[PDB]
């Protein structure tokens, strides 16, 4: 599946 | 915002929160950021990460 994070 | 996360490469506790060093895709390591947990949406590279520790 696609591998994202939120980046703050 | 939401990026696509190419490596998981640390892991640490501030204030009471996990976190783990990102490395961002199409980023460099100057790009590199801590990111709480709660923002990530990338079990699979936090288990690999995990499991390259031992």
């Amino acid at each position: 599946t696609k591998q994202t994070a939120r980046k703050s | 915002g939401e990026f696509v996360v190419e490596k998981v490469l640390d892991r640490r506790v501030v204030k009471g929160k996990v976190e783990y060093l990102l490395k961002w895709k199409g980023g460099s390591d100057e790009d590199n950021t801590w990111e709480p947990e709660e923002n990530l949406d990338c079990p699979d590279l936090i288990a690999e990460f995990l499991q390259s520790q031992k």
